[PDB]
């Protein structure tokens, strides 16, 4: 939501897409197919492995055995020591139900950030040699076959050689 | 006409879901759980220790050797819910959830006889001292790791002994002090009638009286018997002197003692198996940061928390429509 | 803020506008005035909420006494007592502080990424047929009668309608 | 023709601080931190408190006679600030604090007669047993529930009772010693001179001797006495033998303790309201998880903190201009 | 990063210049240079000091004695008094590490945004009269000198006034 | 003509983690730990500490002749004995309650040692000058606690002792005594001529009466008998009293005191020094704004709280990216 792309501009996601996180769909007079962008996906897939692993791992934890036993003339203190437990249940319970909802809320602002900037720079390149259809797609004015496609997925996208033939179909 | 590329995102079967700040249960394509909600339902070692188990028995049965009841180190103990009474001889164990405590986890422990009973006591009987109440297979019979000597040939004399511990570690020493129900008992165990017995170590020091009185029958005594142990430092002594009414050390231990962990009480199996965390109904493979298994554990533990579910969403929100 | 509109672009808030957080200002023949984009207001109304619940529904915590009474000769347990105390003390405080200082920038952050997202909504409808004339106002290139209007707001806004009037007045 | 896109501003003045800038003012905020009470001691999981009055634990216990107040249940104790009434004879309670907290929430509490005075003690005298420093409307007396036994005749046999706990819940016992001034008070009392009292269930046992000096006068007393108690389990024995200075049981209490409560030491007025969480200043009825109003609750309360605002932005910047 | 900008579509940044966090370089017939914009990175240097601040000063820590004395026979309460030493140890060495790690996600994204917000400024003030020709520049359809270039950059530059000398480029 | 919009890179090499990403050089940054101490025992809240020299609060409090007995300020905001403090209880025997008394000496804010019971006037009946012992050497000397006497039996007779103080003080009075166990009956009667003797002791609110336990003890300082300490608060306006037939090491000198809260007792090598701290450690003072710090988890006064992190750098500029 944050970054409207996700379940936003582009409505929903593709079963078909099955190798990556984030990628595109193209359709030209060669064919047509699904094709996760490398780039983009690993970034996010080393990035939110990180994420887990700092969650997980920052928890050093001492030695402790937490049991005591008491006697029947020691009920003061085995009351002391449960508050303590109980001291730790609570804010051991709160913090971890909440620093999961918060950081499962950045989570996925993440992923619909990585999205929008995937789009617009898809977009930065083609400039006015498409048309944005909406719904994460563009739609060339000009004839953009598989190489010109694939270029255009790994940023090496030649705008000034199409420019002619983008005119013209507007 | 125009060609088409679109810019998109994953989807998939997965039925996950997490809940975030703003929205409750969000269907997500990747997720992982932050909760260990597992174990193994095994007693383990811990640190590569076993636990001592104690069969049927309690830590107070098991340090007296009492008659109903080989490890040289472990890393906590494990007792029954449903142990059998370790003093058999009714009476009070000073200081007993201490002693407990302080044996909760050791390195080297090494029974050894402190007192030899057969060139010990030349002037006292240490072979009558055996009771109803501590009984062994029909027979009257008494703790194996302590001696209740009494007079020999109608006479008790002053008894004088010590022990230097050249064991190169801390040695537990245990003892009784017996309070007959009667003066006729006194006199029939220990002849003299108005006895005391003393012990002192160069840190421990104590005086004892018997409190001759009639109790409430326990085991079918009327009298008492309280335990005693204090443990001596490497080099130092202990000695012992009563003129009656003392239930002298037999065996003794030497043993060096680790920071401690605990005493688990449960009927869950001990098992060969290792941990790094160890709960009353189970251990846990500690890799997560939260675990709602059990709040009493010993080792390196998760924490615990009241939580059912922490899930982390780790891929996108999963929309397949 | 963190998305630029909200005392960013878009300077100052609308009193008039009093039924929603969100909307749009509009003119033209027929008349103007404010609207609330009800459908944004209330998914924020419905997240914000849950937010608020969250972090008060999160603290479950055990029934405990707290008190505790020590004699002149337990002096170092009264102290050990007085440790948990205050050691739960400062853990919440700092806690309970620092979540309303974190949380508030989040919320705020929040109110901006939905502001600037309809604008970019309209942006990305528009294109051509209008001007961007900053401060979060476009100017139509052509007439926009109220279903002209709604049509933008509803996110159906049929561009090549009014591409030949609004080419036109360029 | 202008399409424009813009935000709500409105008359709040509300102000909160977020972690970039301090002092924000939004359109809606809400408060995290309940600051509120209602003055007021009330109700806890539906129970009444029990409110000693002028008279702390140790004089209502032991029956100190400025302490007739009113219930079979309670959540929690109250005491007043400015209560004294308590060991009227000085001398020392033993493990006061232990008794305390573990009289501190009951579900079931019975007063019976464990030792009838026209009955248990023929050979002894229990009618003088009293004193100026328990006074009944300016009379001298003592504790309602313990008798003072004192010689009859010029006599003081050796007194032997027992009794077993057959009301299926523990049993509170409480007793005292007496240790007069002289030598020549304890003849007085007691004839005999060297005496001994012997108190033994199945699990208590300790003998007690006089220890007669002329200590600082309190309450007028040069003399002292010392207050001690039991709980005898269900089917337990307990037997009491003293040849003087033994102040025996009258009145015991048979009871059910509630897993653990605690005691409220105030001046705030009780009243017919109810709350799950209690604070010496009043009552706390909020659904916020943060507190500031005192540190020392009872029940299932929010955290206390010592933050004066804590105040949740839930609307956005608010610029009217 | 999260806003797309900070080694996103302005690759790198300027080690000349040297008097702000965010700014501008220009380059017209006249010359060019490296200029910080003072009212965005005086704002930042204001809000992030105050995070800092923040962080630093909801600290306020209640006056202890944190160690305890107990003997042979107490070794209970001293583990007890342990469990708590280290409870305390292992919460606030938690909350530290994460506090951290989380926070400086938000301030290195922050910047972000801040580039983000001042290039999308100027690209509402240059609106037809120049183009965004990548990395982060505009290149002017017409002739901007030195006091033109300072309108852009206090955002009273003037479309109307270059309107019709930039229709025809 | 270009314009472009841009932002700072410098020559820095500090290194931030975030959730994200690991060591992201940043343009500017400050750390939230505090791992600096000025390695000094300081003053704190103004209040110097107490430090004890060679002596253990034992040693001190009973007047080993060893320790420095006031001297002794009239005020101190904790204590500091050294790791190699010797002298405390030079004859052996048991120290009631010790731990207690060390909490509740920790920090005092009034002190005055003073002559409870005269040496020459207080025993006309018994011998006050008698009381020393090899266990308690001095300038090369049998001596013996300065604050107590070790009363022993004039002639050949002990009388039944009875002595009282009334606290005058105008706050709690500390009063310590001994109670002596000689290893042989030959002992007992060699100093205190009565065989079965008992001491005495009460005030308002203490009571107990002590019995001699004559036995052969290990050898301690050359001792096989035991000497325990006891000792407890007189309130002001009530007294405390003393009997005896015997076995009774008197009060020579008190303490009236006004106690603190809190504060506790650091065992270090560390030097005291004239400097002020709001935090004290074993090892050094911590001054700092910092809300965390990784020096010790034992600490006394307002501190940053201990965590094991051995940095946590807070970045402030941005990712630093000079290409
Ligand atoms: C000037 C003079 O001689 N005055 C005495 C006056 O002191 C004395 O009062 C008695 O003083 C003794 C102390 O020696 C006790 O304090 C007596 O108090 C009582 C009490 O109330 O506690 C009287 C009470 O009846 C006694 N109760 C019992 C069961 O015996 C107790 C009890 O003996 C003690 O508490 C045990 O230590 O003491 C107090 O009356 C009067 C009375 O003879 O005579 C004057 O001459
Ligand atoms: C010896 O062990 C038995 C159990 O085998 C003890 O019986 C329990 O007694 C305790 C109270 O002391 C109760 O809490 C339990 O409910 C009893 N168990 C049952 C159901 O019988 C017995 O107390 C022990 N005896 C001695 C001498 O200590
Ligand atoms: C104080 O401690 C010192 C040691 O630090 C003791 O000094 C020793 O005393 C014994 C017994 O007289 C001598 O044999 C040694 O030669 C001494 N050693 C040193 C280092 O001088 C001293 O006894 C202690 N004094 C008191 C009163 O406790
Ligand atoms: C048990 O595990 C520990 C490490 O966790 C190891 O030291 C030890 O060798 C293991 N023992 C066995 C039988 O694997
Ligand atoms: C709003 O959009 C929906 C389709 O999502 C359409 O059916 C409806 O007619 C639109 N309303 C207007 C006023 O254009
Ligand atoms: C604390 O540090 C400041 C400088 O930051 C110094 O001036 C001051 O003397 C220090 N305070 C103490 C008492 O150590």
């Amino acid at each position: 939501g944050l970054f409207g792309a996700i379940a936003g501009f582009i409505e929903g996601g593709w079963t078909g897409m099955v190798d990556g996180w984030y990628g595109y769909h193209h359709q030209n007079e060669q064919g047509s197919g699904y094709a996760a962008d490398l780039k983009s996906t690993q970034n996010a897939i080393d990035e939110i492995t990180n994420k887990v692993n700092s969650v997980i791992e920052k928890m050093n934890t001492q030695f402790t055995a937490v049991g005591k036993e008491f006697n029947h003339l020691e009920k003061r203190i085995e009351n002391l020591n449960k508050k303590v437990d109980d001291g730790f249940l609570d804010i051991w319970t709160y913090n971890a139900e909440l620093l999961v909802l918060l950081e499962n809320e950045r989570t996925l602002d993440y992923h619909d950030s990585n999205v929008k900037n995937l789009y617009e720079k898809v977009r930065s390149q083609l400039k006015n040699n498409a048309k944005e259809i909406g719904n994460g797609c563009f739609e060339f004015y000009h004839k953009c076959d598989n190489t010109c496609m694939e270029s255009v997925k790994n940023g090496t996208y030649d705008y000034p050689k199409y420019s002619e033939e983008a005119k013209l179909n507007r | 006409p125009g060609d088409t590329l679109c810019i998109g995102y994953h989807a998939n079967n997965s039925t996950d879901t997490v809940d975030t700040v703003l929205e409750k249960n969000v269907t997500v394509t990747h997720s992982v759980n932050l909760l260990e909600d597992k174990h193994n339902g095994k007693l383990c070692k811990l640190r590569g220790v076993a636990p001592l188990h104690l069969g049927k028995c309690n830590i107070a049965g098991w340090i007296l050797g009492n008659p109903e009841c080989t490890a040289s180190s472990w890393s906590y103990i494990v007792e029954t819910p449903s142990s059998d009474n370790g003093t058999c001889y009714p009476g009070d164990f000073i200081d007993y959830e201490e002693l407990r405590e302080q044996l909760s986890s050791v390195s080297s422990f090494e029974r050894f006889e402190i007192f030899p009973k057969t060139s010990s006591w030349p002037n006292h009987d240490s072979n009558k001292g055996v009771t109803a109440a501590c009984p062994h297979a029909g027979a009257k019979s008494f703790y194996k790791n302590l001696i209740w000597l009494v007079k020999k040939g109608n006479s008790y004399p002053k008894l004088s002994k010590s022990y230097i511990n050249d064991k190169g570690k801390e040695v537990l020493v245990l003892w009784g002090i017996h309070h007959p129900s009667t003066s006729a008992d006194q006199q029939s165990l220990y002849q003299n009638a108005d006895t005391y017995v003393f012990v002192c170590s160069s840190r421990y020091s104590k005086k004892f009286k018997p409190e001759i009185a009639i109790c409430p029958k326990v085991r079918d005594q009327e009298g008492r018997m309280n335990y005693y142990w204090t443990l001596v430092e490497p080099g130092d002594k202990i000695t012992f002197e009563a003129t009656g009414n003392l239930v002298v050390p037999r065996y003794a231990f030497a043993m060096e003692r680790n920071a401690g962990s605990g005493i688990i009480i449960s009927d869950t199996p001990v098992h060969d198996c290792n941990t790094t965390c160890q709960t009353p109904k189970g251990a846990i493979n500690t890799s997560l940061p939260f675990q709602n298994i059990h709040p009493i554990t010993i080792g390196k533990c998760p924490k615990y928390v009241k939580s059912t579910k922490l899930r982390l969403a780790t891929g996108l929100r999963n929309i397949p429509s």
